[PDB]
């Protein structure tokens, strides 16, 4: 699962990922190579961990 | 090595708890420290 935590889009548009029940050794780091798309999922950044 | 929690390819998860088990028992140990040093007060 993927939860989306944000605090409320009236105080700002910054949002934080939380991949549900897996290590982050292990979440696909595509964040330039989304285009090409190795995920379901479209979005990918890079962020702090 | 195969274990009954395998269920997780099958889309079936669990979500841990908000308060973990120390959490838990500090409340509890907030509890009785405050039941036995002020008794109802608290």
């Amino acid at each position: 699962g993927v939860s989306v935590i944000t605090p409320g889009t009236n105080t700002s548009n910054q949002v934080a990922v939380l991949y549900q029940g897996v290590n982050c050794t292990e979440v696909p780091v595509a964040i330039h190579a989304d285009q090409l798309t190795p995920t379901w999922r479209v979005y990918s950044t890079g962020s702090n961990v | 090595r195969d274990l009954i929690c395998a269920q997780k390819f099958k889309g079936l998860t669990v979500l841990p708890p908000l308060l973990t088990d120390e959490m838990i028992a500090q409340y509890t140990s907030a509890l009785l420290a405050g039941t036995i040093t002020s008794g109802w007060t608290f």
